[PDB]
DNA sequence: TTATATTAATATTATATTTA
């Protein structure tokens, strides 16, 4: 249950976000207000606001991650996110409001699905 | 009289208070509810000359009854006491009979269970 | 009452806030799922004429069978003790009422009324009926989720770091929702509304929104009223031939609206000129 | 009487709005079931039609079968009250009544009536015989939760600080209503159902969603009216061989329908100039 | 008379209508239950060919033993006084009285009349035999409320004004009812029912929906018409061995139906050509 | 009487706003409006309209669970649903209409059978 | 009287659709036209028609409701009964048809039979 | 022919997958 060439740029958001909270989320597991619990609100609506700090904001959990190549394995699928998304839009659409939200669980089960992301990054 | 007796027991049916139906309702009349609209062209060979059979020996009340009460019960649209009492005859004898095997006899009054 | 058959686009805009918000919906305004597009109901413009003849009248004639402590049945009983109490004899009792209430109401004048409620007072059909006010383009429901520093109740969490109920204040960024109406003379001669009652409700649309302010619509703009009057108590033209005179579309080069400059309305009053008469009250 | 059998394929749209408010049995856009795809009665456009003829004529010989104060059986008793008083021998004396009825109510000429209640005056079969209207592509009722800021009853249920009552505005956010209607000339000779009452009845049709307006039918428009006048009185080509001219189909990409825009009505008369004539009334 | 014998199947459909109220099931269409499938009684068919000769024959020898003012035996003794008054010895004057309801009424020519009733005109069988037509997958009735905004004897006038009397339409959103139906020769024998009679009854039962429109049945079409033409006035093959050859299937992915594109209609004419003809007049 | 594979949208997005309203309805279990009361009329026509909104609001709803681990129990079956949910459809099928309620019923069962969501996620 | 467990989907929406009623008319007791005087015509017929509403307007009922726990007591039966219901038939069968009456009336009589429900609900 | 006024109504569940 993961378009991963979905394209959609609200689907691919949603991806994206949730591969940003996974990342945080392996930074420090033990977490008060993960990107979700902050960002989310306007991730999902107002990918502009958010997105460029939740990047700024990446590669600090990219070195927080314990096991340095868990990072290469996260960043390497938000690389495959980003492919899909040429800009983050001002407003997501409200279909894209929606499929941001689709990504994000979408996203965040291919995450936690167990050998996934490790599995698809040894195919590339 | 066991024999009509027992005809005008399995034809007891209800009636309210100042209900226009006689107690015990006249063969006549209660053929008058299977007829056409009045009491002559019931047939006279499986009807009015064997209901009066089935009712003065406390024979099984022919299936010409459900077979014409029915037909008025839903010709006239309703169901006359004496087509209700009737019917009431016909079952009672033929679960009395053993041809109608499953159901238990009708009462007079309305069985608020039943279950059929 | 009013002789000519009237057909407005009455575009108005929101600039920052709920248009209208959906019940079904929160408060998220009332959107069209398949477009993306907002609504503002019938009855939220209705009720905005509502509130400014409220506003404005404060007499009798143009009552307005009203807000909160607004027990319907009992405005309609009001009118069952009137002229009326015992000399209208059921069948036309209801329809002395119902004129009472197209009398006293500007409300039931201009809107129906269903008031088969209490002493049933009739069925008014009331001749102005908008139609939903659709926005012309996308709004872009900005889900603004506001802070409060004070919870409401004694809730789970009244605890100690602080009280707060945060909770959301939807707002569209800006819509430029445009609603269609129709006032028919059939149903203003059964209403007995007049058309000192419509210049009522033209003043009612064009000013309404400078009145039924909220923190929860922002500031909301009667930002044009193309009323088409045609000739007859019958339609010149069919009246969605007519709406699409008043056609309203993003300008030139802007991707979204967040103004009405980025709207450019044009009218189309090159034929209808037939026998009708487009006047542009709002713009 | 009129002398061609006309089928005719009308195709009406509601905007945004409860096309006909919907079963009674519920209230959500009458729907098929299975397709999903919204039905309107063919008594509900029989009515937009009796309402509009009600407006437009205010006529002796075109009076209607009113509304609310509409005792059926006082206009059929009233029927009993002319040259057939009694002196028609009430065989005919009811064929008599319902002629005059014919003649009197252009509802009766144009769609029957069941006129054999009071006195009885027959029953009438009503020429003109429209369908129940179901939409081209499935009604997508969009059920708008409104509110009011007014409580119906002084009920327990209307409360200390506020009395408001919800309530719901089901709305069709787009539809395409198609009637095939069937005007049988053999039938309009039992009520003399005249050429003038059926060009009454095509203007019907195409004007009367302009008039009969309301705040729960939204915007609701006569989107075609594509009649086949056959040459005879007898039937030109089998009536559904006619109504798959009509073809209504979604336009090349729009998953939903929004507007008529979103339509392709397309329409052959290729072959129908064999005998039939497809007077392309309403669009 | 005819010196073939027929056995056609006559798939007709109900679009969105009754196409046989039940007067037993209020006026819900005719079902068989127990497998919910429709029934439109082989007397509905009959009628409204009965209906359709009434139309377009308008001529003596083919009267309809007719309309409502019908009384029968009225037309019987109109037999009795003929030709046959005395001449035929009330023996043969029941069968001197069939032969003429026989030349005068194609009702009784072609489907039978039971005339014993007046001065007794015989006993017709009637040569055309059509079946009960039941449809081919259970008819979903959908018993659409509907809504008068009038009522009748002011006895169910409201206690205020406001009169309706709401009612029921039922419709089956689709049914391909299908008529089994046989003409035979024995009885064309008796009747006089002839090749001209018979093609005016093909004619009848392609074009018998056309004309015999309601609001009730909504629209109802002739579906398909396969003649089985035998060769001898006996049947060259059983007839249910022909009627299998017209299988009639609701297609490949169809829930349930809702148009007659949702049936597929395979005639199997492969071999039945052994002496015999199948001319597929309807479909 | 729970179909977690159903794939019908209208039932996804049921069993969806189940448990949204679940989260909800553990984050302060007393509430006046819960998303039953304030979003479903449109949940179950309109999905875009709420869903999108009804994911803003799910993070924070997560964050309120007293029960750290319950987040993430209910989390996963958020995930669970939406990899049956490739859109959040503009306005939901009558057919799926229909299916909106039986999936909130349905999936509002699954989470109060006792066991049900604390065992079928430890079989993930 | 009541077949709890028929899985009749008829008779599972007759029982929903008594349950609905009963909710609506416990919401408010003094009600004009209960769901059985404006839905069940259809709901009894078609399903899909109202059973979607009925369930937009069933959250709003069950906070109506002036015992809290008794909206529990209520929507608890609901779900049990839309466990059996795996879709809102789009037409009821003929059987169905009936089966609804059916179900309206013996869900009617297992409500307003005295502890039925809260007795029911208790050994859940 | 008759008859013709409200049953029932108080909480289900609830503790962490994935991470070379």
């Amino acid at each position: 249950g993961l378009d991963r060439n979905r394209q959609d740029i609200g689907y691919v958001l949603g991806r994206l976000f949730a591969v940003l909270e996974k990342i945080q989320a392996e930074a420090n597991p033990g977490l008060n207000a993960t990107i979700a619990d902050r960002y989310f609100g306007s991730a999902s609506s107002t990918p502009i606001a958010v997105f460029g700090t939740l990047m700024r904001l990446l590669p600090h959990h990219l070195n927080k991650l314990e096991f340095e190549g868990r990072a290469v394995q996260l960043q390497w699928e938000i690389r495959q996110i980003l492919e899909h998304c040429q800009r983050f839009p001002n407003h997501l659409n409200l279909e894209q409001q929606g499929l941001f939200a689709i990504g994000y669980y979408h996203e965040t089960q291919f995450l936690f699905t167990k050998d996934a992301l490790k599995n698809l990054f040894n195919e590339a | 009289s066991e024999s009509i007796a027992a005809w005008y027991d399995d034809l007891q049916m209800v009636r309210g208070e100042n209900s226009p139906y006689p107690e015990y309702m006249p063969l006549p009349r209660l053929l008058g509810n299977l007829v056409l609209d009045g009491k002559m062209e019931n047939l006279p060979s499986d009807l009015i000359a064997q209901i009066t059979d089935a009712a003065l020996n406390n024979r099984v009340l022919p299936v010409s009854l459900l077979q014409a009460a029915l037909r008025r019960n839903k010709a006239e649209q309703k169901i006359t006491y004496g087509r209700a009492s009737l019917l009431k005859a016909y079952i009672n004898r033929a679960i009395r009979a053993g041809r109608l095997k499953n159901m238990k006899e009708l009462t007079m009054g309305l069985d608020r269970n039943r279950q059929d | 009452t009013i002789e000519k058959r009237y057909d407005f686009v009455f575009l108005f805009d929101v600039q920052d806030g709920n248009p209208n918000g959906d019940p079904d919906a929160g408060n998220l305004p009332r959107i069209d799922p398949q477009t993306g597009e907002g609504l503002v109901t019938d009855v939220c413009l209705k009720r905005k004429v509502r509130n400014f003849i409220q506003m404005t009248q404060n007499d009798e004639h143009h009552d307005i069978f009203i807000r909160e402590k607004g027990i319907l049945n009992n405005l309609i009983d009001e009118a069952h003790e009137q002229e009326n109490v015992k000399g209208k004899e059921k069948g036309e009792k209801t329809e002395a009422a119902r004129q009472y209430m197209c009398s006293r109401y500007y409300d039931i004048r201009t809107f129906g009324a269903v008031m088969t409620t209490g002493k049933n007072a009739g069925q008014v059909r009331g001749p102005v009926q908008l139609t939903f006010s659709r926005s012309i383009d996308p709004i872009m429901t900005l889900e603004h989720s506001i802070t409060r520093m004070a919870v409401t109740n004694e809730k789970d969490a009244s605890e100690t770091g602080d009280n707060r109920t945060m909770g959301r204040k939807f707002t569209v960024p800006y819509g430029l929702y445009r609603c269609h109406g129709f006032i028919s003379t059939h149903f203003a001669k059964q209403t007995g509304f007049s058309e000192n009652d419509l210049e009522l409700f033209w003043q009612a649309l064009v000013n309404m929104f400078d009145h039924d302010h909220s923190a929860a619509r922002g500031q909301m703009n009667a930002r044009g009223l193309y009323v088409f009057e045609h000739s007859n108590n019958l339609g010149d033209a069919p009246a969605d031939s007519l709406f699409k005179r008043i056609q309203v579309v993003k300008k030139d080069g802007v991707e979204v609206v967040r103004s009405f400059d980025d709207y450019l309305v044009s009218v189309d009053d090159k034929n209808l000129e037939e026998t009708k008469l487009l006047r542009k009250l709002g713009g």
